[PDB]
RNA sequence: AGCUGCUCCCUAGCAUGCUACUACCG
RNA sequence: GCGGUAGUAGCAUGCUAGGGAGCAG
């Protein structure tokens, strides 16, 4: 504070204490001087000291909306994104092969681990060795969970891919060795 | 217990979550809307709605966390590596996980070598390290389940073993909190899968008011949600080069779960001298009172510790059942019986037999406990209860009534068969009258699957009280794991304090004028923490210099060892310290010209500030 | 002299793993297994076997300049 | 903190109490050294203190932004402090094995796979010229890390077996010269 | 990339309390 | 001369909060 109304009256208070020393009248005169700039820095202090707590009370209260402000922002972002993510998930599972096996129910209640089994369009085997390969994808076609499939590209464990030429029992020791088959299912 | 025995006989396909079409603004969802236990039977949801206009908040959470809209939309998997059933593949590659080695610190190593350490023929030698691990870590470490089958129980005597068990949890107290009274420590971890993708548990502690976590908690007690966990490679110094893996628990879980359990168990962590040590701190004299409180006045005492191999695995699922039905007994006069019937339908979906995120793909858990949930460390202790409660009565019930000499303990052991086999209500005077003796003669200081029990030697010789065998022969026939005695030990004198507790060894000193108890650990342990660490956090001394501090703290009670090479690890940590001092100052000083006017830091380099931390006036 | 081949070994993987080794799965294990099996050794007369086979991984390759690290 | 202006003022009322407590003198004119001392005790106590917590605070400020400048530019050379790093530490090793091999890769002689320990296994060696396959090979045995193998089949660049005969200094110069000697451990 | 418990260091805030100096009054 | 209230400076205990780090299950 340098502009309230207590400022003056301290100012000109001293100013006139101090010419009146300057004159050195009496010896009450500096009683009542030292009186007045006693209770006029009372005034200075309570509307200068005191004043400031409301101002830092404000910026508490500033700084709390900020803050409001921002978590009720992100809350809006993480609601788009979520439901972005349901309703783009919803786009791939409403078939006629998943419409049929819910009014095969009694009820419309069916077990979860039976959806992908009997719904799903494509298949992946993940192979650890040769012989497991032997007995389970060997040729072009193979019969799995009573359905048949077909092959259709193989990688390794970089992600690179493999022909069906070169998955024998002499050019195994030379691959990377968890092999990832992708099959489509046959009508 | 019957439904365990029943359920082997029927297809694997036909458990876990029961799913239906709703319609959302107009267009179909796939949802949850009841569940099929192997243990609990048939479950269907109490508040099922068709035809929603739109969905809110918390709606939107749920049906996120529903695995039913993940696996109807991906591949169809089928994994030779494991065993496990395999449910769907969530993109179009695996994901191969590997784990990197630690970083070297040579400026400590190169101080140690001038000091005179690690020589030929030393009896101090670097064992712990970081070791890495290839692509094929994660799922030949999930593949360990494998060690989980169904077990049937003894009920009857099952039944005997849970009163006298919950009689050892009597001092606490608990019940259900609002959302405004739940105290979350470090709110920047992860939150789970979906959610792992927008941010951390923050913004969704942030998002939601106090409203929407009681609407979600009070939904709780009348549906069930499953939830998805996700399995995570551990970065840290050991001494196996065996993989370890955690669980990450879905924050739809731990949310509620928190609300459920945190009153009980912060007032579990609250109590000092009972039988579970949990919370109760080993400096300021801590561990003097432990080991004196475990002593008791136990007639001709010995020492005993014991072994779990492979504990979170093995462990079959009745017992897990039965440890949250024992933490929950303290809901008396909050929930009705169905609220607690759901909640613990709640607890078995989402951390006994929930579907597993390993790789990219779901798999589905046989059974055990998952490391990762919001009560692990008090089921353990429950579990670990349960298990020495058990070893008594089968050593009780199998010795030769007509050769014990005393009139007081065949007429327990008759009361104690008519109590198991021939009533069939609680008889709380006979369950008040075994605790009584177990608390005499058998004395036990538990931490989370860790223990240590005092025992009277005489009464085990003549078969009275649980040997080491009888443990064996209860591990064998209850939780189909074999338990060598290479990893148990026994002490047949008190002025040594138990031979290994949380990793630390007793040792009784002159401190002042009387003789107390101190903890202290593996040199190799400290030296491995001082030369192994992750980029930055060492490998330049003086940006830290609070991890020496730390470790020298650690490794103060060494220099009262008779060992003269295991005093020197202290005496090496401080003058280590007053080097990355003196160092850090003439860095300062040659480059701007700055000096820290006082130091108030010589005190990191002489003992006294070491030494007042194990000292019995608490200065926390 | 054990404690320095162990440390070395610890150096030696960083070294391979920052040069985007693990890029390839067989290459990878093998030196995975050989680090993993240094650090485990009792005598330090196969240490010195595993880790000139472990070197050597390094030398086959064309992403350090010899001539120029070894200045003595 | 004497170098603050009220210092000036606190020595001047107390100098004059020292000549106060030198002179013995009346009641009043110390009270007067009672009111201007306990001013000056106030208008100084309060500068000397804030300033030097203030010396304080922007020394941890700088040593914080120290620290950050550090630990910023110290993650930016890993890949170069390693490997000098490394090859110190092979240097003060001192082992035959490892000091062949080192030196042979530095000449130009490097292998084409891994090292193999079994007296089995096939091991592939790079040969740039005619210096190093004098003193390295003789006859039909291969000295190579502080070990013996026997050849089994010597190539040139562009994949065409060369017997072993022919291999010598004037017919050098006929020859895709990046030979790679095959062979096993004895 | 997890759930807990314990400990060390730094900063800021408030309350309380102690002590000292100026002013008013009785 | 003392008591009270209003001020200014220093010290002490604990309570909350933020950040960094170490150990154990
Ligand atoms: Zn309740």
């Amino acid at each position: 504070f340098s502009s309230l109304p207590s400022y003056a009256a301290f100012a000109t208070a001293q100013e006139a204490y101090e010419q009146a020393v300057a004159n050195g009248d009496s010896e009450v005169v500096l009683k009542k001087l030292k009186k007045s700039l006693n209770v006029a820095k009372s005034e200075f202090d309570r509307d200068a000291a005191m004043q400031r707590k409301l101002e830092k009370m404000a910026d508490q209260a500033m700084t709390q909306m900020y803050k409001q402000a921002r978590s009720e922002d992100k809350r809006a972002k993480v609601t788009s994104a979520m439901q972005t993510m349901l309703f783009t998930m919803l786009r791939k599972l409403d078939n006629d092969a998943l419409n049929n096996i819910i009014n095969n129910a009694r009820d419309g209640c069916v077990p979860l681990n039976i959806i992908p089994l009997t719904t799903a369009a494509k298949l992946m085997v993940v192979i650890p060795d040769y012989n497991t390969y032997k007995n389970t994808c060997d040729g072009t076609t193979f019969t799995y969970a009573s359905a048949l499939w077909e092959i259709q590209q193989v990688v390794d464990a970089d992600s690179k891919i493999v022909q069906l030429s070169e998955i024998s029992m002499d050019n195994s020791p030379n691959l990377a060795w968890p092999l990832i088959v992708t099959a489509l299912r046959a009508n | 217990n019957f439904n365990v025995l029943f359920s082997t006989v029927f297809p694997p396909t036909s458990f876990g979550p029961l799913v239906r079409k709703i319609f959302v603004d107009g267009v179909p969802f796939v949802v949850s809307t009841g569940y099929h236990f192997r243990e609990l039977g048939v479950v269907h949801n109490q508040d099922v709605n068709l035809h929603s206009s739109r969905l809110s908040f918390k709606e939107l959470l749920v049906y996120a966390a529903d695995p039913a809209m993940h696996a109807a939309s991906g591949n169809l998997l089928l994994d030779k590596r494991t065993t496990c059933f395999s449910v769907a593949a969530l993109t179009n590659n695996v994901a191969f996980q590997t784990v990197k080695p630690g970083n070297f610190n040579k400026d400590f190593y190169d101080f140690a070598v001038s000091k005179g350490f690690f020589k030929e023929g030393s009896s101090v030698e670097l064992k712990h390290f970081f070791f890495a691990q290839d692509g094929n870590a994660a799922i030949s470490d999930y593949d360990y389940y494998r060690y989980n089958l169904p077990t049937m129980c003894d009920i009857r005597q099952l039944l005997f073993v849970v009163e006298v068990v919950d009689k050892y949890f009597d001092c606490y107290d608990g019940g259900c909190i609002n959302a405004n009274q739940v105290i979350v420590n470090n709110l920047d971890k992860s939150a789970g899968f979906p959610f792992n993708k927008w941010g951390k548990a923050r913004l969704y502690y942030d998002s939601m008011s106090y409203e929407d976590q009681d609407a979600l908690f009070a939904y709780t007690k009348r549906n069930v949600i499953p939830t998805i966990t996700q399995m995570n490679l551990k970065y840290a110094i050991s001494a196996k080069n065996r993989a370890r893996t955690v669980a990450g628990v879905s924050i739809c879980s731990t949310m509620t779960n928190r609300q459920f359990h945190q009153k009980l168990l912060k007032s579990i962590a609250a109590t000092r001298g009972a039988t579970v040590v949990i919370g109760t701190s080993k400096f300021y004299g801590g561990w003097h009172n432990m080991l004196k409180t475990v002593y008791s006045d136990v007639e001709n005492p010995h020492l005993m510790g014991w072994d779990y191999p492979k504990c979170d695995r093995a462990m079959p699922n009745m017992l897990r059942i039965m440890a949250s039905l024992v933490l929950a007994r303290k809901h008396t006069t909050c929930c009705s019986l169905s609220h607690r019937f759901y909640r613990l339908a709640n607890e078995c979906a989402q951390v006994l037999s929930e579907m597993v995120m390993c790789g990219g793909s779901l798999y589905v858990k046989p059974g055990g406990t998952s490391s990762g949930d919001a009560t692990t460390a008090y089921a353990n202790s429950v579990f670990n209860i349960c298990q020495a409660v058990t070893a008594n009565v089968n050593a009780l019930l199998s010795t030769d009534g007509n050769k014990i000499a005393d009139k007081y303990v065949r007429n327990l052991q008759h009361r104690l068969y008519e109590c198991l086999y021939r009533n069939r209500d609680v008889d709380t005077d006979f369950v008040n009258e075994f605790y009584a003796y177990l608390r005499k003669h058998f004395s036990m200081m538990i931490l989370s699957d860790d223990a240590v029990v005092c025992f009277n030697s005489t009464y085990a010789s003549q078969g009275l009280v649980a040997s080491i065998k009888n443990f064996k022969s209860v591990l064998y026939y209850q939780n189909n794991v074999f338990m060598s005695e290479a990893k148990c030990w026994t002490e047949t004198d008190l002025t040594k304090g138990p031979h290994e507790f949380c990793s630390q060894h007793t040792m009784l000193v002159k401190q002042g004028d009387d003789y107390v108890y101190l903890p202290y650990p593996d040199p190799s342990r400290i030296l491995g923490a001082g030369c192994f660490v992750d980029d930055i956090v060492k490998t330049d001394g003086t940006l830290m210099i609070e991890r020496f501090v730390s470790l020298a703290i650690d490794a103060y009670p060494l220099t009262k060892h008779p060992n003269q090479e295991y005093a020197d690890v202290f005496h090496l940590y401080l003058q280590y310290i007053r080097k990355l001092h003196d160092e850090l100052t003439g860095h300062m000083l040659d480059m701007y010209s700055v000096m820290l006017t006082n130091d108030n830091t010589s005190r990191y380099w002489e003992p006294e500030f070491y030494e007042a931390m194990y000292t019995p006036h608490t200065v926390l | 002299k054990m404690s320095d081949v162990k440390c070395t070994s610890v150096v030696l993987l960083s070294v391979l793993q920052q040069l985007r080794v693990e890029s390839s799965s067989k290459l990878w294990a093998q030196c995975v297994q050989l680090h993993n099996d240094i650090l485990l050794a009792k005598d330090t007369t196969e240490a010195f076997e595993k880790m000139v086979s472990l070197l050597s991984v390094l030398l086959s390759m064309q992403g350090a300049v010899d001539i120029n690290k070894l200045c003595e």
